[PDB]
């Protein structure tokens, strides 16, 4: 679960899952300043930009799915089978 | 996945060089050489 | 019917796409030219002087015309000598260019046909002011403009066409009528279908 | 000058061809939409008609109210060197000549209500290389009328040695200004004129000053175009896609009908309007003559080698004095070649 | 017989025609010894040879090249920048976009 105490809003695990695959070299998040700039117009990313090949954001951003996940889980400790049935039931941890 | 589509992209970008049988790779050379008459049947060409 | 005179060499530069004397400022030719250019030579009946404009402070304009006989200071008009006794590179040619286009109007200048009976309901191949197809012909109930000839499909498909011998509407259909079906057994069993 | 914006007008046939029931996309020359046209007065208490710009194409809508407007007067630069290619009526019928004019200061016309007719709109004319007389109209309403009825759109295009005129004529009930609508032309006129053209006027009625009188000149400008067809052959839909992004997304869509959504849309924003050259300052003239006509030309077995460097390239020299036999090229045109840079040439 | 040739070098045969001015940040057709093109000309900062010309892009695309007066250095991009997206409601709800 996330920590109140933390500037970041996803977990620890969550965390270490980040920063192992490496989003920069495919160019997901690369603005058009430094492609118009001229020193870097080698890049592979500004070709694509300047040949028309652009890439959509996804809708959904890590935060919602981070806050998504937080939900489940804690809708799996504290209710535990029974809130994807209908409303959530509180029951303690050792008895489910 | 990542590694598929940027492979994917930059083949699509790079794939640009061939000259699909006409005088040039570029359509600026093929403009300022030949004469509307006869540069018809090369842009055709890159096109398809 | 643009009629000139030239000399026998230049008859290269009456052509869509060339330079020259003639291409630049005396007479140039669009780039999608749909005609016929003749020439042939007459240095015996062409005797005189004639004129060419030599330099000019701008190319010409496809079928663009100037009779300027004195630009600025200067005349920009040369001439050449038209005779006998001179150089086949030198010596007077006829030109005639001619000009087609094929639209939906009427027809005015045609070739030389007999025209036969209608035959409707069946697979023939017909020709209507020379388009030359293959199509099923019956009578039409559309209703056409006052000038228009043929009327074409979602497919640039031409289904309908006015005769011009009897001014009415024909339809076009294919000879090929959808999809047929066969159904048979094994061939090492039987041979019916 | 005071400017006026023209809401959707303009909208003519640029191809011959027949079309029913298509969303054809077209890229010529028109009238760009909501263009901020100029406007010309005639009020009596000035006649004025100066010497306009015809570029690609202009786009001629006069608010007339007794047969002010008569005609028009074409050319390139309305002098005696020149041919102007004139289309006026002379009240009775209409003639379209184009011969080497002799035109006023003021191509003015008198009226039949001051008992004066006398057509002064030139001098003389000689060397005429097309006319023709045709009397397809009734006489014009020489007695004047007390306020604006009818406004006459016309569009003229030069192309190929072929003048075609459009033209359109709407029943009104206006006072100032030009009304907002979309308003469609027909041909009328293809003739063969051979000349070109870059100025115009037009030829209005004076009575010894006009009463009142309004038209309004524009210039076509390269666009892109989408129009509708019907089963008849009109058009019933045009929308110029550089103006608005919704416009841009018709283009794009293929359609004048969209749904809810958000879709990405093609480039129609911008176009060039200026031309930029640059070339080396070489101005030695290259040896054309010492080396096409040297005094003794080596023999096939043993064919010399020369080089070329430093120079500029005109075979225009060539042009009065030698005819070349055969002349063709392989790699380039030979009509690219006045403008190209080589680096090496033997 | 004449037999030309066009490389990367400085040209030595040209036709006749007149330099005018450079326009930069603006959407314009160019002619630098004979390569007519489009495009937005912005003085570039690159490092080219001492007889190089223009120089090209993975793609054979010309992107940067010397004018022949001045002896300078000149990047070349694209008129149209990026995608545009349209936002509209139903057309028969309204034109607003
Ligand atoms: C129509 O032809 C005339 C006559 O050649 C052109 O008038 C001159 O054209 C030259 C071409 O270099 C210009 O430098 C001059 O400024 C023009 N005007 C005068 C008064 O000499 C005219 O430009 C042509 N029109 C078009 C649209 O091409
Ligand atoms: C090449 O130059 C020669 C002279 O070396 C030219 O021949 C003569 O040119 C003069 C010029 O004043 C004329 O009056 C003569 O009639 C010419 N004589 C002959 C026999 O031609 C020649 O015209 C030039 N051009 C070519 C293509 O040979
Ligand atoms: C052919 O054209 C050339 C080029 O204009 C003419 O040569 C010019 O002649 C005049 C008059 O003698 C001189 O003032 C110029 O200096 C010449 N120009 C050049 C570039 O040499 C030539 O006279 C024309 N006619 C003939 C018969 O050759
Ligand atoms: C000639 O054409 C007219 C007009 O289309 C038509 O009525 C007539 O049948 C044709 N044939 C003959 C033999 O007159
Ligand atoms: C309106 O006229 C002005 C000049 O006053 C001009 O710059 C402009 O392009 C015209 N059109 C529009 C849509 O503003
Ligand atoms: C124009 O040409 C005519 C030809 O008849 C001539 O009479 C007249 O004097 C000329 N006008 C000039 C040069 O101003
Ligand atoms: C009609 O034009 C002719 C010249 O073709 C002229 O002589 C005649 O006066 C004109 N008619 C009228 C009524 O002005
Ligand atoms: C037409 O031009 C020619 C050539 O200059 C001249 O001889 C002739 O007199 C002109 N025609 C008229 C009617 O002036
Ligand atoms: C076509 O135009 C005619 C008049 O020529 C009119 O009667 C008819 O309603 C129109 N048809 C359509 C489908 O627009
Ligand atoms: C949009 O849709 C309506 C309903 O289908 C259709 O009749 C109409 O022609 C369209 N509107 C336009 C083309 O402006
Ligand atoms: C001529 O070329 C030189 C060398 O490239 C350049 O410096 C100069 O600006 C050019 N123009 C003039 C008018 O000297």
């Amino acid at each position: 679960l996330p920590d109140p105490l933390k500037p970041t809003k996803r977990s620890f695990i969550e965390d270490l899952l980040y920063n192992k695959v490496t989003l920069a070299d495919a160019g997901f998040m690369k603005q058009y300043a430094d492609c118009l700039g001229g020193i870097n117009a080698r890049d592979l990313i500004c070709a694509q930009k300047f040949n028309g090949l652009t890439v959509l954001p996804p809708l959904l951003t890590d935060d919602m799915i981070a806050a998504y996940t937080a939900a489940l889980i804690s809708g799996t400790a504290t209710a535990g089978w029974t809130f994807g049935a209908g409303a959530a039931l509180q029951i303690p941890f050792a008895m489910q | 996945v990542v590694n598929q589509n940027a492979q994917a992209l930059n083949t699509l970008v790079k794939q640009l060089s061939s000259n699909f049988g006409a005088i040039s790779s570029a359509l600026n050379d093929i403009l300022s050489r030949l004469d509307k008459v006869e540069a018809e049947v090369q842009i055709d060409r890159l096109i398809t | 019917a643009d009629t000139f005179l030239i000399r026998f060499s230049e008859v290269r530069q009456v052509a869509p796409g060339q330079t020259g004397v003639i291409a630049d400022y005396n007479y140039k030719l669009p780039d999608d030219f749909t005609g016929c250019v003749i020439a042939w030579n007459t240095a015996k009946q062409d005797v005189g002087s004639y004129f060419y404009r030599s330099h000019r402070s701008s190319k010409l304009k496809p079928f663009e015309r100037d009779l300027s006989s004195e630009e600025n200071g200067v005349r920009t008009l040369s001439t050449y000598d038209f005779n006998q006794y001179v150089p086949l590179e030198y010596q007077a040619t006829r030109v005639v260019v001619l000009s087609f286009e094929l639209l939906n109007a009427p027809a005015t200048v045609c070739g030389p046909k007999l025209s036969t009976s209608l035959v409707k309901n069946q697979c023939v191949n017909f020709n209507f002011n020379g388009f030359k197809g293959t199509g099923v012909l019956t009578d039409s109930s559309k209703t056409f403009q006052s000038f228009q000839q043929f009327g074409r499909d979602a497919s640039d498909f031409t289904d309908s066409v006015r005769d011009p011998q009897t001014l009415r509407i024909l339809d076009i259909s294919p000879c090929s009528f959808g999809g047929v079906s066969v159904i048979t057994p094994g061939t090492n069993t039987s041979s019916a279908v | 000058l005071t400017q006026v914006s023209s809401s959707r007008r303009g909208v003519y046939y640029n191809d011959d061809i027949f079309r029913s029931d298509v969303l054809h996309l077209t890229q010529d020359y028109f009238l760009p939409f909501h263009s901020n046209l100029t406007q010309y007065f005639s009020l009596n208490i000035y006649f004025d008609n100066p010497i306009l710009k015809f570029g690609d194409g202009v786009y001629f809508a006069a608010t007339e109210k007794s047969n002010v407007i008569r005609g028009w007067v074409f050319g390139s630069t309305f002098d005696n060197t020149t041919q102007s290619a004139i289309i006026v009526n002379n009240s009775t019928h209409i003639i379209i000549r184009v011969c080497y004019f002799n035109l006023c200061k003021d191509p003015m016309y008198t009226v039949s209500a001051g008992t004066q007719v006398s057509s002064w709109v030139y001098q003389s004319a000689f060397n005429c290389t097309y006319d023709r007389v045709e009397k397809s109209f009734q006489l014009d309403t020489s007695p004047k009328t007390g306020n604006f009825t009818d406004l006459r759109e016309f569009v003229f295009k030069n192309r190929d040695g072929f003048f075609t005129v459009y033209q359109t004529y709407t029943p009104v009930n206006l006072l100032r200004g030009l009304p907002s609508g979309l308003s469609v032309l027909k041909p009328i006129l293809k003739l063969p004129f051979g000349i070109n053209i870059t100025s115009f006027r037009v030829v209005m009625a004076m009575f010894s000053v006009p009463e009142s009188a309004a038209y309004y000149v524009g210039n076509l400008k390269q666009s892109t175009f989408m129009l509708s067809f019907n089963q008849n052959g009109t058009i019933v839909d045009a929308v110029d896609c550089s103006q608005d992004p919704l416009a841009e997304l018709k283009c794009t869509t293929k359609s004048f009908n969209v749904s809810k959504g958000i879709y990405q849309t093609s480039n129609f924003r911008v176009s060039p309007v200026t031309e930029v050259v640059r070339f080396p300052n070489i101005t030695n003239l290259c040896p054309f003559d010492k080396v096409f006509n040297a005094t003794r030309f080596p023999s096939v077995y043993a064919w010399e080698r020369t080089k070329i460097s430093d120079c500029v390239a005109d075979y225009t020299v060539f042009y009065n004095s030698t005819s070349f036999s055969t002349f063709n090229c392989y790699g380039v045109s030979p009509s690219k070649l006045i403008d190209l840079c080589f680096t090496s040439v033997y």
